[PDB]
């Protein structure tokens, strides 16, 4: 759909490495909805069809 | 001992060696001959030693 919410969260954080530059490989803060939309789950929440 | 050098009759050897270049001197770089404050640390902190 490529619709409203995706769209990403403006995408850095931590400390190393402020916004306004190139990140190649590392680890990152990924998407938000425009509707707010971050933060995000890590979860311990699933059902029976899978472990 | 804390002598010095000027004016009066006396021959003397001098000079130095590999220190700074037209390359390194400008700018920021790692100013190796004149490095400044110790810190790695980005944990909102810039640690450095004290007694």
């Amino acid at each position: 759909a490529g619709n409203e919410g995706s769209w990403f969260y403006i995408q850095p954080f931590y400390k190393l490495r402020s916004i306004g530059d190139s990140v190649v490989i590392g680890d990152k803060v990924v998407l938000n909805p425009v509707n707010a939309g971050q933060p995000l789950h890590a979860s311990s929440h699933q059902l029976v069809d899978n472990p | 001992g804390c002598n010095e050098v000027n004016s009066v009759n006396c021959n003397t050897s001098w000079k130095i060696v590999l220190f700074m270049k037209w390359s390194d001197n400008k700018d920021d770089i790692l100013k190796g001959g004149d490095v400044v404050r110790l810190f790695h640390a980005e944990q909102e902190k810039f640690l450095t030693c004290d007694e």
